[PDB]
């Protein structure tokens, strides 16, 4: 009872050689986008936290390498914290991967 | 792991997927151009997006503004949106209308991993040690980064650890 109530779905996976994400900007449009309305027709997706929304007001000397990196405009940009070279183990407690 | 999962639980696909199968629908990629969409691979409906593309090429990154103030200035995207809509690729994924699409492969990870279950360790190590001590130490191990994994939502609960010790030593 105690072990199940605490750590029922907790697992730890371990590589053989540490290998992080090589790419900087993810290009994948399998699911819709918010558009401009606050309450979009589609439910709030988990990829919209990385969305590169189109901006209107920017200085003349603005560049696309300041914060969006090499990713194409309107694509999804991920931070460096998810691709550390020293990441060797992964821990997760969820049940969205069962058979 | 299915294709759609990458935008429902992005962290697990980013941290666990071995092959990067990116889905390209924009114009320019995979050797598809506006002047050869018909002759390259739908041969010949009832939908405006049949054999149609999503993101078009209008030019390059340019900034033009001569307004009174220099702060609020107009901007030109380098990959223009001819419709500014949001439900093109999602409907294209359901195979309802034809159109260009290209899947690209990129290997990142090999060397098949090893999986350990924390619950099994909790069950097995509790037959020889005080179960309260085991529970406390395992909870401390789960809080290695200072953020409890159980606290973070079920959908997106994935953390990376730099050579943690498993299992930790327990007090006498």
């Amino acid at each position: 009872r105690k072990c199940y109530q605490e750590f029922a779905h907790c697992y730890l996976v371990k590589y053989k050689t540490p290998q992080p994400w090589p790419n900087e900007g993810l290009i994948a449009d399998q699911c819709p986008l918010p558009g401009l309305a606050d309450v979009s027709f589609y439910p709030y997706q988990a990829i919209w936290d990385y969305y590169a929304k189109i901006e209107n007001i920017r200085p003349a000397n603005w560049t696309s390498s300041k914060l969006y990196g090499k990713a194409r405009m309107g694509s999804y940009y991920i931070p460096k914290r998810l691709r550390n070279i020293n990441n060797t183990h992964i821990l997760f407690c969820s049940d969205v991967l069962y058979s | 792991i299915s294709v759609l999962d990458v935008c429902s639980r992005p962290e697990m696909v980013l941290l666990l997927n071995k092959t990067y199968y990116t889905f390209s629908l924009w114009e320019g990629d995979c050797n598809i151009t506006r002047y050869n969409v018909n002759e390259t691979e739908c041969k010949d409906n009832d939908h405006p997006y049949s054999c149609r593309l999503w993101r078009y090429r209008e030019g390059k990154e340019e900034v033009k503004c001569l307004t009174s103030d220099h702060t609020r200035c107009l901007y030109y995207p380098e990959y223009s949106n001819p419709e500014a809509l949001f439900d093109f690729g999602f409907l294209s994924y359901m195979r309802n209308f034809p159109g260009p699409q290209c899947i690209e492969s990129t290997s990142i990870r090999q060397q098949d991993y090893e999986v350990y279950s924390i619950y099994q360790e909790c069950k097995l190590a509790s037959k020889t040690y005080g179960i309260d001590s085991v529970l406390f130490s395992l909870k401390n191990f789960l809080n290695y980064t200072g953020k409890p994994v159980n606290e973070m939502p079920n959908a997106r609960a994935f953390v990376g650890l730099i050579d943690p010790k498993f299992p930790p030593t327990y007090p006498n």
